[PDB]
């Protein structure tokens, strides 16, 4: 099977650097020309590197010409993508994919990577801040999850219990910082009866909240 | 330098349904446009290149058409797994820009939203702080708008939104809103309301609170 497994991402500063990395087996990888194809939070679709199979020649669009550098290690089957003077409007899920083999010849992608994610930003990791929303036959209830970085926080209900009554709100940027929610919906019955809990969990700030509903 | 775009944005089908959607070129392009499909939380798929050619292993549900500056994706009949986001791209010549993509969704009857309000948590207002909440929950379709209302004028300053993508068991689509203020202020008014204006009733859904 053909795999290709990007890493390498992160989370730097403005004007910081990453060198992105992409594993490939399952093909002969030096007889293919390979991308980096940048979704930026957008859901937008931007090609950044393209380099020929043996490594000698590269296109870059202006937005990161002389910032990138892409290159390949055809020995160990590895494509690279050193990233240079950061800025904010480069973050973005980087994916590694593979150019097709057509005749005539046209520029295809026909194997893509997972992704790895890079993000830049003048923010340092900051814990949220974790609120109930309570009321004071269904009742509906919250957690607000407050000025966080980086963008990665889950939310949980008794402990993926209620799953098909969730809802889970995509985190907006506001003053550099994310701010996300979650609500579920019960039986009247079973609440305040029963318990129910919101746990959040933010990785980088090694934060668990496990949050009950009152 | 080519620009691309893609009509219509979103577009709801049924299950078994043709369904086209389109893109456009700034310049003839000559049959040079490839199409990905992206499932929610997947990397893009090749689908279609050289504009009418289909991807080893890919559905025969899936056709391409056109030439000049006019392109057309098709999809024969849809499936539930067929919801994704489509995007075409220019590969005549550099840059190679992608269209801003087409989301595909499903259609479903109509429903009103289940409108919440909530007040400021006693917790964070032990820190100074006041966030009053609304959550417009399994609607249906995802057109909707919100108004907040204290002491019943308008209020934008201070309104941040956040949209679903369409559930995937139900197919509705939800939306959070939240106002912040100072508790100060907060402690400056007594009725606070959220409106929900929505296709399924020509009267707002309005739902409220006093502090």
């Amino acid at each position: 099977e053909v795999q290709l497994v990007e890493s390498g991402g992160g989370v730097v500063q403005p004007g910081g650097s990453l060198k992105l990395s992409c594993a490939a087996s399952g093909f002969t990888f030096s007889t293919y020309d390979m991308s980096w194809v940048r979704q930026t939070p957008d859901k937008r679709l931007e090609l950044v590197a393209t380099i020929n199979s043996n490594g000698g020649s590269t296109y870059y669009p202006d937005s990161v010409k002389g910032r990138f550098t892409s290159s390949r290690d055809n020995a160990k089957n590895i494509l690279y993508l050193q990233m240079s003077s950061l800025k904010s409007e480069d973050t973005a899920m980087y994916y590694c994919a593979r150019e097709a083999l057509l005749r005539p010849p046209y520029y295809a992608l026909d194997y893509w990577g997972q992704g790895t994610s890079v993000t830049v930003s003048s923010a340092k990791t900051t814990p949220p801040s974790v609120y109930p929303l309570a009321p004071g036959s269904s009742v509906t209830l919250g957690c607000l999850v407050k000025g966080y970085f980086p963008e990665s926080v889950t939310v949980t209900w008794n402990s993926g219990s209620l799953s098909s009554s969730v809802h889970t709100f995509p985190a907006l940027l506001q003053s550099g910082l994310y701010t996300m929610s979650s609500s579920v919906t019960v039986p009247s019955s079973t609440w305040p009866s029963q318990t129910v809990t919101c746990s959040v969990a933010h990785p980088a700030s090694s934060t668990t909240v496990d949050k009950k509903l009152e | 330098d080519i620009q691309m775009t893609q009509s219509p944005a979103s577009l709801s089908a049924s299950v078994g349904e043709t369904v086209t959607i389109t893109c456009g070129a700034s310049e003839n392009i000559y049959g040079a446009l490839t199409w990905y499909q992206r499932k929610q939380g997947k990397s893009p798929q090749l689908l279609i290149y050289g504009a009418i050619n289909l991807a080893d292993d890919k559905s025969s549900r899936f056709s391409g058409s056109g030439s000049g500056r006019q392109y057309s994706l098709k999809i024969s009949s849809l499936h539930p797994d067929d919801v994704a986001t489509y995007y075409c791209q220019n590969v005549l010549s550099t840059p190679f820009t992608f269209g801003s993509g087409t989301k595909l969704e499903i259609k479903r009857a109509d429903a009103a939203p289940t409108v919440s309000i909530f007040p400021p948590s006693s917790e964070q207002l032990t820190s100074g702080g006041a966030s009053v909440v609304c959550f417009l929950n399994n609607f249906y379709p995802k057109d909707i708008n919100v108004k907040w209302k204290i002491d019943g004028s308008e209020r934008q300053n201070g309104v941040l939104n956040s949209w679903t993508d369409q559930d995937s068991k139900d197919s509705t689509y939800s939306m959070s809103s939240t106002l912040t203020l100072t508790k100060d202020e907060y402690e400056r008014h007594n009725s606070y309301t959220c409106e929900a204006t929505h296709k399924t009733s020509t009267s707002p859904i309005v739902k409220s609170f006093n502090r």
